[PDB]
């Protein structure tokens, strides 16, 4: 029928897959708890691009006020889970 | 009486039958859309005949 | 450098193009903080009632009652006969009446004058 | 939508918002991905050229000029996500959202079906009832005497406590209710 | 269901227009860090695509063959 | 029928859909060619346009400018 | 920049509560506890209406004048009339510019 | 179209006006014009229920086409020769109208030129 | 998520496909002549629609 | 006619001798039986009227009015028994007595042969209505509105009496039959002009005419559900019926004296229809729509053509039914939210589906959707006005465009959108409310099959 019931593991895998694609972030050092500024040394304009990449990946728009607060892959995964009403 | 008038009137009147069944136990089932589609197909098939008579 | 965008009544000036958001002084920040304080206090007052389990009914909003009362019941006590009000009332309530009266009277006089001379071609004019 | 707004946006917030908006309108203009990548890297370089400018007057003037450039060069029909406010599916399913309190008006015959769901609903209702006074007390202690400065709400700082004003946030119907 | 993502290391911009983009930025002094994320748009069945005239003449060969065989049959049958 | 999402790969296709698309495209093209071969006059015309300059003055009844 | 510790903690608690509530919206296997021909379509949907309409038109509508008015049938030279047996003369010796 | 270019840009008084045509007598230059012949009289056209537009000098071919169409109904690809004949008659009528247009154009060009030459011969 | 392999959609579109292919020829040949055709036209005007379309 | 009058009077002791928990049932049942009996009056002749006696008569114009009046009481009883639950028994009986007296006075008014008795009952109809409005209304404005209802009417109707007793002093009779048969033309003099004004303004106030309509948005809004129902459905038609009756003696002066009233009505249609577009009060919106509809009846009566008369009668009946249904629909939501604000309660279609359907049907009938009798009346009036003057089609069509604008708007704001969050006391619709809606709407659709029964004596 329509799209399958996307779950938490799917969202986490998609977020890490998008992040690993990015040239700047080293795939080995990247973790789901990795802070974008302290751990990987990215700037704010780069965080904006990461947010836009996730926006394109999942096909929905995150407001800027909500977008600025996201600094970990786990944070983005949790935000997408709350938006999509994903409980597993 | 020639069947032209009867067929033309039947074409229009048989479209209203599923509307009369909107309170019956077909409207609360999942077979209603297929029923309406079949009714429309039958109406088209019936309406094809007066068209043939006109082309004749 | 570029063709300037000029605002209008039905197409206002954008939030990015107003100078007020680019000439900031401390009193502006103080006013913004006060506005946030009022909005937050109102929001908390609403949310305290909204989330209450014991509440049953409608949370009555004083702003809506004020709006309705101002639009309906507070207009006459605040009305003064002034040259602007008098002219506007006289025009908007009198001019259309005599305008339409002149139009219809002229048309009907023309029609009756045509009828009397017997040149209207009123054949098949059974129903009226 | 989920975060409490602030009194104002700082210079950094404004320039980041302008960057995102300009990138989105550039993508709207540059339909294909390779061309969009080229011109987006060019736009990123153009933003980075004044990354470490310290005089705020010149920074604000450049921001104003960039805003004028964006307004003149914006796409008349920019791309909008379907569920976004300007999208084609923004409020499509709002007609199917039904508040939970309507379940209180169901007939006993209707409640005869789904008994487990209504037992769990009674559990939820009692949980809501038993924690309201603690939430009100916590709100009345944490808040300043003058009143809340920001719409931000506090978490539950005790153990057997729930975050104050949680019932309507938790009991949201769905994004695809039916 | 029960389907996992492919390897993230297979996405290369090699042979794609993203390479032309990469050289065009490199000639200016900048880099494109999101080129690989788009690589899947040129990798699989999306690697080759038809043109407009090719799209219009999608089934010209089979229809033309049917047309010629039908004409050849009917013309020779007409000579009774 | 049961196909699955593929995530950045060309979606799974079935034989029937390709054969039906090709068959209908070929049918349309054969129809166009058949009608062109049998009903060419519908496009190219059937009667030629006469040139008014080719009509003699006697054909249109013109006196030789003296009467 | 980023979540404050109180904001983040409140988000975790609200997220846990919302996830539990969403899990509570699920149905048990028994949950909907309900309390205690070949061509028959074409005869009750086509045959019956057409019978009624034919009867009504033939014996009620036609009983009044001008209720059902027909266009006059076309007549061409060489035709034969079924009512009077008359024949229509042919169409006057075509010039036959062949 | 060229006629439109000649009329709207050049001298408009050298070419016919479609609303006012013909202006010359039909026997002005022709020594003997025979009446145009019609085959189907009013009665057959009335019986065939032809439209007032269709009741032109090609009506007989149209009547034959309608008759053969009615007779051979199920096979609708038999009325080719009759349709060809009716279309040929219509084409001939259109060429007749074009001939009338060209005749009036040439007569109008000749008339004004002849009168202007007579006036020039009367200059002195 | 591209998946068009559902019989309802295929049949519904295919019926109107056959219609949009053959209905013009079918209908044009059974209706009687309702007007007088334009038999004589200039060649550059008979083809005007086609060159305008391809241009 | 006494076969309907006497049971109506007998309804009073039956209500007053009933038990404390049985007044509503008996009243509803016997009022329905009386309406069934009154249905027999629809068998009218084609030439003259049904002259029952020297006192009462029935015509093709008054029979549908009588039928509607008799049918309205059971609906009023059904709608009034919800908000009067906590009331004491004696006050409930007083309310039912007021309703029964109003119905009896209306039946007597719509059948009086003499003009003076018609005036007496037409003025007597004021007391029960004023008592209902000023005693069982909800807000403090119900007092002021009552005065506006009491003095607007009388100031128009008191000169009429002075005219009526004058006419009998010159012609010798006020019986409508003798008046019609012995009718004489009216000369063009100042005395005749003021006689024309005296006989007309009494009914112009009741319609009401634009300019003399300020009492209606107060009285209809401030009255309880039954009061507003009887005001819109029947009490507004008294002016139209009286004008239709009395215009016979006003000819041929009506040719010249109708110009100001025609202008006022044709501009007031647009004015009130535009006012309906910006209305924070739903009940006021319905009340203003009522005036916008009645201006059409005023125009139709003024232009004096048979088509206009039939259209005006049909429009009167249709508007009465539609306005009653709309007032009931508004009161349904008012009894839940306890506020008349149109934007307070939104998205009700999600919570109340069948009531949303009732809203949709009422709105469709309000904007004159064919082949409803609203459309029949409006179209007949428009055709008659076009015969009167073609330029009228500029305004009338405009009114139509506005009429659909404020109707569906009313349907969209209250039913569509998303429900307001803080409201949580919306209970499912009761069987009484749905039955009232159905009994309002089913005769409206049934009258389409036999429109000649509400097309008046000119048919
Ligand atoms: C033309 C059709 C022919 C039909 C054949 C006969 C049908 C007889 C029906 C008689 C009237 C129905 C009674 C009215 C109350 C509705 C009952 C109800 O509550 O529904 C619950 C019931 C249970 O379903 P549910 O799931 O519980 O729904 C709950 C929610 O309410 C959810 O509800 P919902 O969302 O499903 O909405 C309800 C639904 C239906 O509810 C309605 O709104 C019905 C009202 C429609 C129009 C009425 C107001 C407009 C003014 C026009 C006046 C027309 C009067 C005609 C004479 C009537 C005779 C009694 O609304 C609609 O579907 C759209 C209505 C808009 C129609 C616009 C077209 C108007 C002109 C059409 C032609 C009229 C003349 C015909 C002849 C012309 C020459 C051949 O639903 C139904 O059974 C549907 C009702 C029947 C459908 C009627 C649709 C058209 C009727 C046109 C008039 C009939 C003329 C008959 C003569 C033969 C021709
Ligand atoms: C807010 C809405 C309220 C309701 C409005 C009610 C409308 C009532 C209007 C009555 C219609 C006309 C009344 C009198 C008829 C003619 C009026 C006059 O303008 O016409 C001329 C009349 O001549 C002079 O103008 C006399 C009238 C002058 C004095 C009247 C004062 C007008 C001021 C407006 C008053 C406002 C009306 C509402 C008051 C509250 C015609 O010239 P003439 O041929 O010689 O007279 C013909 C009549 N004859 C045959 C009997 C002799
Ligand atoms: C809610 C507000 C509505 C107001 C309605 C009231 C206006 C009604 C019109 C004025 C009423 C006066 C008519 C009373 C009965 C007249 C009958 C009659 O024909 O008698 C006339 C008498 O006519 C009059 O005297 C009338 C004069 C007016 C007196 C009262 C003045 C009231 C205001 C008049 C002008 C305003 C009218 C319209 C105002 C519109 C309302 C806003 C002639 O009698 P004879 O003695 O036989 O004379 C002929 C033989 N020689
Ligand atoms: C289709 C498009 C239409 C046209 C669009 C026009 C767009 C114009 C582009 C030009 C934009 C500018 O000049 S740029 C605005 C000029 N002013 C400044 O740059 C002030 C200094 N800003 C900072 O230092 C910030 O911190 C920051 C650099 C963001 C780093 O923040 P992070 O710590 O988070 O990395």
């Amino acid at each position: 029928s329509d799209a399958p019931p996307l779950t938490l593991e799917a969202i986490k895998d998609r977020v890490l897959y998008v992040l690993k694609l990015y040239d700047k972030i080293d795939p080995e050092k990247l973790s789901v708890n990795s802070h974008f500024m302290k751990d990987l040394g990215l700037d704010s304009l780069d965080q904006v691009e990461i947010i836009m990449a996730m926006e394109d990946e999942f096909g929905f728009e995150i407001p800027d006020i909500d977008a600025e607060k996201l600094m970990c892959p786990q944070e983005i995964v949790d935000y997408i889970a709350d938006k999509k009403d994903v409980y597993e | 009486m020639n069947p032209f008038a009867s067929l033309t009137l039947t074409t229009l009147t048989i479209l209203t039958i599923p509307i009369m069944m909107s309170n019956s136990n077909i409207y609360k089932t999942n077979l209603y859309p297929n029923y309406v589609k079949t009714t429309v197909s039958y109406a088209f098939t019936l309406s094809l005949v007066p068209l043939l008579m006109f082309m004749h | 450098s570029f063709p300037k965008y000029k605002p209008s009544r039905l197409a206002t000036l954008p939030a990015t193009l107003d100078p007020a958001e680019y000439d900031i002084s401390p009193e502006t920040r103080k006013a913004q903080a006060e506005r946030l304080a009022i909005r937050s206090r109102l929001k908390r007052e609403y949310l305290l009632q909204y989330n209450d389990p014991n509440r049953l009914g409608v949370i009555e909003d004083p702003a809506l009652i004020r709006w309705t009362y101002a639009r309906s019941a507070n207009i006459y006590p605040n009305f003064r006969p002034t040259p602007k009000t008098s002219l506007l009332g006289a025009l908007f309530g009198i001019g259309p009446l005599f305008f339409w009266y002149y139009v219809f009277k002229t048309d009907r006089d023309k029609k009756e004058k045509l009828i009397q001379e017997g040149k209207l071609d009123q054949t098949f004019n059974i129903s009226y | 939508a989920f975060s409490a707004p602030a009194a104002y946006l700082t210079h950094q917030q404004k320039v980041l918002r302008l960057y995102k908006r300009a990138l989105r309108h550039l993508e709207s203009w540059c339909v294909h991905r390779d061309k969009y990548r080229y011109f987006a890297c060019l736009m990123r370089a153009r933003f980075d050229e004044h990354k470490n400018e310290k005089d705020m007057v010149k920074a604000t003037q450049l921001l104003r000029q960039a805003e004028e450039e964006f307004w003149y060069g914006q796409h008349p029909q920019p791309y909008i996500f379907p569920e976004s406010p300007g999208g084609t599916s923004y409020e499509r399913y709002e007609c199917y959202k039904v508040p939970e309190w309507c379940l209180d008006d169901w007939h006993p015959s209707e409640k005869a079906m789904y008994p487990d769901y209504f037992a769990k609903r009674e559990q939820w209702k009692r949980l809501r009832r038993e924690s309201w006074e603690r939430e009100v007390k916590q709100l009345q202690e944490e808040t300043p005497p003058g009143g809340p400065r920001t719409e931000a709400l506090p978490p539950a700082r005790k153990e057997g406590d729930l975050p104050p004003l949680w019932w309507h946030i938790v009991t949201r119907p769905r994004e695809r209710p039916m | 269901s029960k389907m996992e993502l492919p390897d993230y290391k297979q996405w290369k911009i090699e042979g794609t227009p993203l390479e032309t983009v990469q050289e065009k930025l490199a000639a200016r002094g900048l880099r494109d860090p999101w080129g690989r994320n788009e690589a899947w748009r040129y990798s699989g069945g999306f690697a080759n695509n038809v043109s407009f005239v090719g799209a219009l003449l999608k089934g010209f060969k089979w229809g033309f063959a049917a047309f010629v065989v039908a004409v050849g049959a009917e013309y020779y049958l007409e000579s009774q | 029928v049961h196909i699955e999402p593929r995530y950045r790969q060309f979606p799974q296709l079935t034989r029937s859909q390709l054969i039906q698309a090709e068959f209908f495209s070929a049918t349309m093209w054969f129809w166009i060619l058949w009608r062109f071969w049998h009903d060419s006059d519908a496009v190219l015309g059937h009667f030629p346009y006469p040139d008014p300059s080719q009509w003699t003055d006697e054909e249109l009844g013109i006196l030789p400018d003296d009467e | 920049s980023g979540y404050t510790p109180d904001e983040k903690l409140r988000l975790q608690q609200l997220r846990e509560l919302r996830r539990r509530w969403l899990k509570d919206q699920e149905l048990s296997p028994r949950e909907p506890v309900l309390p205690p021909r070949h061509s028959i379509f074409a005869v009750t949907h086509v045959l019956i209406p057409v019978w009624i309409i034919h009867y009504y038109l033939k014996y009620h509508v036609t009983a009044k004048p001008y209720t059902v008015v027909e266009r006059k049938p076309r007549i061409f030279p060489g035709d034969t009339i079924l009512e009077t047996g008359e024949v229509i003369p042919l169409m006057k010796e075509f010039p036959d510019q062949h | 179209g060229a006629h439109l270019a000649r009329r709207y840009l050049g001298d408009a008084s050298k070419e016919p006006d479609p609303l006012r045509m013909p202006t010359f007598p039909p026997d002005y230059g022709f020594p003997e014009r025979k009446e145009r012949e019609m085959v189907a009289t009013q009665q057959e056209m009335n019986d065939a229920q032809l439209m007032l537009q269709q009741r032109d000098y090609c009506a007989h071919y149209l009547i034959q086409l309608l008759k053969c169409k009615r007779d051979s109904f199920p096979n609708f690809l038999a009325c080719k020769h009759e349709q060809h004949d009716w279309d040929y008659c219509e084409h001939l009528d259109y060429v007749k109208r074009m001939k009338e247009f060209e005749r009036e154009r040439r007569l109008l060009q000749r008339k004004k030129r002849r009168e202007q030459r007579e006036a020039e011969m009367a200059r002195g | 998520l591209i998946n068009e392999n559902n019989p309802l959609l295929i049949n519904s579109i295919k019926r109107l496909l056959i219609g949009s292919i053959f209905a013009g020829f079918i209908i044009s040949n059974n209706i009687p002549p309702m007007t007088v055709p334009n038999t004589t036209m200039p060649l550059y005007m008979k083809m005007t629609a086609l060159i305008v379309t391809i241009m | 006619m006494l076969k309907i009058i006497i049971p109506t009077t007998m309804l009073l002791p039956m209500t007053w001798m009933s038990k404390h928990n049985m007044i509503w049932i008996n009243a509803t049942v016997h009022s329905l039986l009386i309406s069934l009996i009154s249905l027999s009056l629809l068998n009218q002749l084609g030439e003259n009227s049904l002259n029952f006696s020297l006192t009462f008569f029935s015509d093709s114009l008054s029979a549908p009015l009588l039928v509607l009046t008799t049918w309205l009481l059971p609906l009023m009883l059904m709608a009034s028994q919800s908000h009067l639950s906590k009331e004491t028994t004696t006050r409930k009986k007083l309310y039912i007595t007021m309703l029964i007296l109003l119905q009896l006075f209306l039946i007597m008014t719509f059948t009086a042969t003499e003009l003076i008795l018609f005036y007496i009952l037409f003025e007597a109809t004021l007391v029960p209505t004023l008592i209902i409005i000023t005693r069982w209304g909800n807000q403090t404005e119900r007092l002021n509105a009552g005065l506006y209802f009491l003095f607007y009417t009388l100031a128009g109707s008191l000169p009429l009496l002075v005219a009526l007793v004058y006419i009998q002093n010159t012609t010798g009779s006020l019986n409508f039959l003798i008046i019609h048969y012995w009718s004489h033309p009216l000369s063009n003099s100042w005395s005749n002009i003021f006689m024309w004004l005296a006989c007309i303004m009494a009914f112009m106030v009741k319609m009401p005419l634009y300019g003399l309509h300020l009492w209606l948005p107060k009285a209809h809004v401030e009255a309880p559900i039954a009061g507003s129902m009887v005001l819109a459905a029947v009490l507004l038609k008294l002016g139209g019926y009286g004008m239709m009756r009395i215009t016979t003696i006003l000819n041929p002066l009506t040719n010249y004296m109708a110009y100001p009233f025609l202008m006022l009505s044709m501009w007031g249609m647009i004015m009130t229809s535009s006012i309906c577009l910006r209305q924070t009060d739903l009940k006021s919106l319905i009340a203003y729509s009522s005036v916008s509809h009645m201006a059409l009846v005023i125009v139709a009566i003024m232009i004096q053509t048979p088509w206009s008369f039939m259209g005006a009668t049909a429009l009167m009946i249709a508007h009465g039914l539609t306005s009653s249904m709309l007032f009931c629909l508004a009161n349904t939501n008012y009894e839940r939210v306890h506020s008349r604000t149109m934007i307070l309660a939104r998205g009700l279609q999600t919570l109340l589906p069948l009531m949303a359907t009732w809203w949709l049907v009422a709105s469709l009938t309000n904007l004159a959707l064919p082949p409803s009798i609203n459309l029949i009346g409006e179209l007949f009036i428009i055709t008659a006005s076009f015969s009167w003057s073609n330029i009228t089609i500029i305004l009338m069509g405009m009114n139509m465009m506005i009429t659909a604008l404020y109707s569906l708007y009313m349907l969209i704001t209250t039913q569509r959108g998303k429900y307001t969050h803080h409201i949580n006391n919306i209970k499912p619709s009761f069987t009484r409310e749905n039955a009232l809606m159905a009994l309002h709407i089913l005769p409206l659709l049934l009258l389409t099959l036999n429109p000649k029964m509400i097309l008046g004596p000119l048919y």
